[PDB]
């Protein structure tokens, strides 16, 4: 039943490639990579990426779960194949994830690029929601994925996604990074990335940073500088931010223990209510300045809208199999606040239940674990789009072979 | 008792650790090269007859070939067994950094088909290196002879989502040192000659001021030129490669191949690791491998990790006095662990699941 | 706020169904059966405690339980129960 | 059938590798405890 | 002297009361359930080389009739449904294992006017029934149980009216409690 | 950790070894209980139960009934030689008695 294949989960934040049947992906590496015209070169594992090198250039291969630059996408694929996978593509099928809102044009183009360039024996393109459901062990339910670019509620029914029920919101890791930037600029915190620091000394809490700048820094572009700053900001997020249990109240937030954090440059300080006031926008964007818009939907609002836009007969199943995934879901008390809001807003007639896949591996790599267990099944061995299928039906056979 | 009968085999890019297990030291290590006619030999004989043999390393940054080569190294290692390998074979063999499915299955296939053993186990060299001491986690540098790694093995499990690697500090480091000696005036051009350059690492392996050590030492070159022993008696005061390319680990740009300096590479590994586990990653950073025998690696890793890490988290570096073979020692211990019996794979389950076993 | 009371009905029915696939048991018969189990448990445990106290031992062991079963069960039932207990204590310590 | 298997195998694997590194700590402890048992043997010779 | 030599508890209880050939190989194989002859690989044993694919039994696709051009023009004609739409509906039904909740989402609204789930289900069932009602000889499926769409529309409407009622749930539950109260009082 | 195995399954019994051990350890019986005592006790209890259930099912089939009722328990106990001695001083509700009519009180 098992067959040596290659499972790919190419997200806007990180790419996870590995073999089908393993509990974890072989290699997970950031997606927001740089570029250097050595021709354009790309890197993996973050060790060839976060290096000060001459003329770091900007690039965006995949945004919102969709390919933005086919050249950079092909380069990332080639590098993942020859550097970490270290195996010929013709020896292993390829099961790749895709965003539900991916277009037929991009689907067919990816299919033809995988069949005419790498000559893979079999190909399959599955949706991230279906993969998350298959990983969590449910064929019907609502997948809540809060990535770096968007927070999306996707209803899957019997293993198929209902496009008309999908809902998206831009409040995601990008919004959190913007809020962290604004908080730093308001608190007068100079965001210094590590590559600009030569040495530092220990300073008292709240005092200026005593650090020395490197003397032979190479030429780096504003894009690479912002990438390093966003990496630092994401570290700060994972180390500090926490979701409020209930609706954000300034009085209750001013009674919470502060969290100490030290930036790469040595500036160390404690954060109080400002670390809990930022993650509140994910659930209630009405209190976020610079976001003068009520049409934006919080996490619970997105969930409720996605459940409501579906047939009333299946809403009980969605409410009972609400699955939570994504990187942003790792913020402390995020799922607690989500469950509270969903129990408050959901009609008691429909049972509510959230899966407890709270581990980091279970959350961030859910879409890849799903593809792994889906390709490691004997039944799935009949859904493989073969090279002969591509040659006979053409690029358009993808739409009929893999919904 | 597979624990008492334990056996370990590690291929390696520079020296296979072939030796009987159960004790705390290897027995019959060998250069691990396979020679064939130019127009089969393995080990010391091939290393001697390199002049009339096309030599190959079955280790390609951890990758190996299945049908033809690795079986020769295994036959050469079979001396560790009591010449009765078809009966005395509770062996654990090389586990490349990360090529789990294909390499593990194809290797276990050969092992069970050639020996049909009642005891086998599959664990990445990282976990064996960590068992040399034993604690929550290790981010072992594991700089041996072919590659460098940052394996964050939390609680004895190698988290693959955070494993990072480095390639330039492997074999090509000897070629860079050969080019440095060419600039000096020796001008070697083949392995049969630069074997002595490889040996130079026995003394020319120190670094203090990663940013200006070589310049500051060329300015005051005295009591630092160890004068390695050349065969022809040329004891010229080697005093620049003493500090050039021990630092190439921390500064890949110094060689020409670009990558995160070994220190910042390990740092990025533990950064990509979990937040709470990152404290133990800082506190239990291990150093292992032949390349880690450089006396300055410990202090330089201390300094660089303290510069790159927060002030609250300290760096409790641990370099075993015999880190040369810490991986082998830990593997032998894990093998001859008393109550580890039940975890050995045997012919019993092989005859019904074969390589479809956990891999 | 539930006041859940335990019983041996889940295993008394498993043994019943394994020793008689086609025969069931009523609720009153199950209650009498659980009462019998409790009564014999009390008897054997008290006899083992008495043996321990007589031997001046503060802990009851499989040997005390074996002698208690030999004392309690009559004739050709004692031997059967003792062989069953011995076989179970040997199949349990063999890590199966 | 297979979904629960991976979830089970994960908890089992992290449990298996766990107890492995575990007896590893007990083994190292047993080596220090081995030296302590040698000291106890010295004390037993003392007693004899 | 005590023989023992065995486990303490078992020992006390007992006495105190007195040719290898079968290599696994990375073998190729074909799945008879497939029609494209795609060749895959598997770590089979040395005994079942070339044996049929065991999971091939899992190929019992859903049963969906296939009307012909003449049959459609004769009997399945409908003023509010064209071939371009009916063929697509049947294709979706065959592809997605006859689940109309998903067929409705996969419906091509860009070429055909919007549809609900009940109308699609009614159309499918009417097609299936009319295809076979032409003669009594067909034994596969003759009397397809065409579901009720009229009452289903109500079951949808007067239940969506209950779904999104926020305080009305509490109000109705409270009055139902009071209703049982005084009904028991007047019993 | 490793997949937890219950002591009842490990031994090969159905009765709750865990609950038997709990009762033994918290009861009047002793200060602390060994691991082997509750296994043995549960095994003996299970054997007695299997025996009496076999006899009750036999009585039920004899009476042409599919459900074991207290009649089938009383008849089984008072027909068996050893179980009768075991439960001589025990009365069973709604169990009845045997049709043991003395030969001296019969028609003559
Ligand atoms: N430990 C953590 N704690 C909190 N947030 C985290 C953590 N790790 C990652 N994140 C957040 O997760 C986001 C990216 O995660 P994820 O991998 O789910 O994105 P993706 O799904 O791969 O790509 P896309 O979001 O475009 O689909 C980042 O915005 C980052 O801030
Ligand atoms: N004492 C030492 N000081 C410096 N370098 C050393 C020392 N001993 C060995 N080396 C270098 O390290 C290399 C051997 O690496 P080591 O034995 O630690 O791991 P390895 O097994 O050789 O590598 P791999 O594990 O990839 O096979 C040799 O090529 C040698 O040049």
């Amino acid at each position: 039943d098992e067959v040596g294949a290659l499972v790919f989960d190419i997200g806007s934040y990180t790419v996870r490639a590995g073999y089908a049947g393993e509990d974890c992906p072989k290699v997970d590496f950031p997606t927001a990579i740089g570029m250097v015209v050595e021709g354009p070169t790309y890197y993996i594992d973050t060790n060839a990426l976060r290096v000060p090198r001459e003329n770091m250039e900007a690039i965006s291969p995949l945004k919102n779960g969709m390919v933005e630059d086919w050249d950079s996408f092909q380069a990332i694929l080639d590098h993942t194949y020859k550097m970490h996978v270290k195996s010929e593509a013709s020896l292993h099928p390829v099961l790749m994830s895709e965003a539900p809102w991916n277009t037929r044009a991009k689907r067919e183009k990816l299919t033809e690029l995988m069949f005419e360039h790498y000559n893979i024996p079999a190909f399959f393109l599955c949706k991230t929601a279906v993969l998350t459901a298959f990983a969590n062990g449910r064929s019907t339910g609502l997948i809540l994925d809060s990535g770096a670019t968007h927070t999306t509620a996707i209803p899957v029914h019997d293993g198929y996604v209902l496009q008309q029920g999908i809902v998206k919101s831009p409040l995601a890791g990008d919004f959190i990074t913007m809020q962290c930037r604004e908080l730093f600029q308001e608190m007068n915190i100079e965001l210094v990335p590590p590559y600009m620091i030569a040495s530092k000394e220990a300073v008292r809490e709240g005092s200026p940073a005593n650090w020395k700048r490197k003397e032979k820094l190479p030429q780096v572009t504003r894009s690479w500088h912002n990438y390093m700053c966003n990496c630092v900001i994401q570290d700060f997020q994972a180390s500090v931010l926490q979701v409020s249990d209930s609706t954000y109240d300034e009085q209750v937030a001013a009674q919470m223990p502060t969290v100490h954090y030290e930036f790469p440059n040595g500036y160390n300080c404690d954060f109080g209510a400002e670390r809990l006031k930022i993650p509140e926008g994910l659930f209630d964007p009405s209190n976020v300045k610079g976001l003068s818009g009520n049409t934006m939907l919080g996490v619970s609002h997105v969930v409720t809208t996605s459940v409501g836009m579906c047939d009333i007969d299946i809403r009980p199943g969605l409410y009972g199999s609400v699955i939570v995934a994504g990187g942003n879901t790792l913020i402390q008390s995020f799922t607690d606040r989500l469950n509270r809001e969903l129990s408050q807003k959901t009609p008691p007639s429909m049972r509510l239940k959230l899966i407890a896949n709270n581990t980091t591996v279970e959350r961030r790599f859910s879409s890849w674990i799903g593809g792994s267990i889906l390709a490691s099944l004997g039944t799935f061995q009949q859904m493989w789009i073969s090279k002969q299928e591509y040659e006979e039906g053409g690029k358009q056979c993808v739409e009929r072979k893999c919904p | 008792d597979d624990d008492i009968a334990a056996l370990v085999v590690d291929n390696g890019s520079g020296m296979c650790k072939a030796g009987f297990a159960g004790d705390d030291a290897p027995r019959a290590v060998f250069p691990s090269i396979v020679g064939r006619p130019r127009h089969s030999y393995v080990g010391d004989e091939a290393q001697s007859k390199r002049g009339i043999l096309t030599l190959k390393y079955p280790i390609e940054h951890g990758i190996v070939t299945n049908w033809d080569d690795m079986e020769k190294i295994w036959h050469h290692t079979f001396y560790n067994e009591l010449r009765v390998a078809p009966e005395e074979h509770p062996v654990l063999l090389t586990e490349a950094p990360l090529n789990p499915k294909a390499n593990r299955e194809k290797m276990t296939q050969i092992m069970f088909e050639t020996f049909n053993t009642p005891a086998m186990y599959v664990a990445i060299q990282a976990v064996l290196s960590l068992y040399a001491s034993g604690r929550t986690t290790g981010i072992v540098m594991d700089s041996g002879d072919g590659v460098t790694h940052t394996v964050p093995i939390y609680e004895g499990y190698a988290l693959p989502h955070a494993i990072l690697r480095l390639d330039l500090a492997g074999r090509d480091l000897t070629d860079y040192l050969m080019k440095i000696l060419t600039e000096r005036g020796y001008s070697f051009t083949t392995t049969a000659e630069r074997e002595i350059v490889r040996d130079i690492k026995e003394k020319l392996c120190y670094v203090a001021l990663d940013f200006e050590q070589e310049m500051a030492t060329a300015a005051s070159s005295s009591s630092l030129e160890k004068s390695y022993e050349l065969p022809d008696g040329q004891v010229i005061t080697i005093g620049n490669e003493r500090f050039r390319c021990p630092e190439a680990l921390f500064q890949p740009s110094f060689l020409g191949m670009e990558s995160c300096g070994i220190h910042e590479t390990t740092f990025n590994s533990i950064m990509k690791c979990d937040v709470d586990i990152r404290k133990d990653l800082y506190a239990n950073t291990v150093l292992s491998g032949g390349t880690t025998m450089y006396p300055g690696i410990a202090d330089r890793m201390q300094k660089e990790i303290t510069a790159l890490a927060p002030s609250t988290m300290k760096i409790k570096i641990i370099a075993p006095p015999e880190r040369k073979y810490s991986v082998w020692i830990g593997g032998s211990i894990l093998a001859s662990l008393s109550t580890f019996q039940q975890m050995w794979i045997s012919k019993q389950e092989y005859d019904e699941s074969g390589p479809s076993i956990v891999h | 706020k539930r006041s859940r009371k335990e019983s041996y009905s889940v295993y008394v029915y498993k043994v019943l169904k394994q020793v008689h696939p086609d025969t069931g048991i009523s609720s009153k018969a199950m209650g009498i059966m659980n009462s019998f189990v409790n009564d014999i448990f009390e008897r054997i445990a008290g006899e083992a405690s008495r043996l321990a106290h007589y031997n001046k031992r503060s802990t009851i062991t499989s040997r005390e339980i074996q002698t208690a079963v030999r004392l309690l069960l009559p004739g050709e039932l004692a031997k059967h129960a003792v062989s069953e207990g011995t076989k179970a204590v040997t199949k349990y310590t063999s890590s199966k | 059938w297979l979904s629960a298997d991976f979830a089970q195998e994960r908890r089992w694997k992290r449990g298996v590798a766990r107890k492995v590194v575990r007896m590893v700590i007990r083994h190292h402890e047993e080596q220090r405890q081995k030296e302590e048992r040698a000291r106890r043997e010295e004390q037993a010779k003392l007693r004899r | 002297k005590r023989p023992e030599g065995m486990h303490r508890e078992v020992y006390a209880l007992l006495y105190s009361d007195k040719k290898k050939v079968r290599p696994w190989k990375w073998m190729p194989f074909t799945n008879p359930a497939r029609k494209d002859g795609a060749m895959f690989f598997h770590w089979r044993r040395a005994a079942e080389e070339g044996k049929d694919y065991p999971f091939a039994r899992f190929n019992k696709t859903v049963q969906v009739p296939v009307y012909s051009e003449q049959e459609y023009q004769l009997y399945l004609h409908d003023d509010a449904w064209t071939k371009a739409e009916t063929d697509h509906l049947f294709d979706l039904s065959r592809r997605f294992d006859l689940r109309f909740v998903v067929i409705h989402d996969r419906y091509d609204h860009q070429q055909f006017k919007k549809r609900s789930v009940e109308d699609l289900k009614e159309r499918y069932y009417h097609i299936c029934a009319k295809l076979a009602n032409v003669r009594a000889v067909p034994g596969t499926d003759l009397k397809i149980p065409v579901f009720d769409a009229g009452h289903e529309r109500r079951r949808k409407e007067q239940l969506e009216r209950l779904y999104n009622r926020t305080p009305e749930q509490v109000a109705e539950e409270e009055y139902l409690l009071q209703e049982l109260r005084k009904i028991e009082a007047r019993k | 950790r490793a997949k937890a195995k219950s002591r009842s399954s490990r031994a090969g019994l159905q009765f709750p070894v865990g609950r038997v051990h709990r009762l033994l350890r918290k009861g009047n019986y002793a200060e602390r209980v060994g691991a082997g005592a509750p296994v043995y006790l549960a095994a003996v209890l299970e054997y007695l139960t299997a025996e009496i259930l076999e006899l009750a099912g036999n009585a039920a089939r004899d009476n042409k009934k599919t459900r074991i009722i207290p009649r089938h328990l009383q008849l089984a106990i008072r027909n068996d030689e050893e179980l009768n001695k075991l439960l001589g001083r025990v009365t069973i509700a709604q169990g009845g008695v045997l049709p043991n009519i003395q030969a001296v009180l019969l028609p003559k």
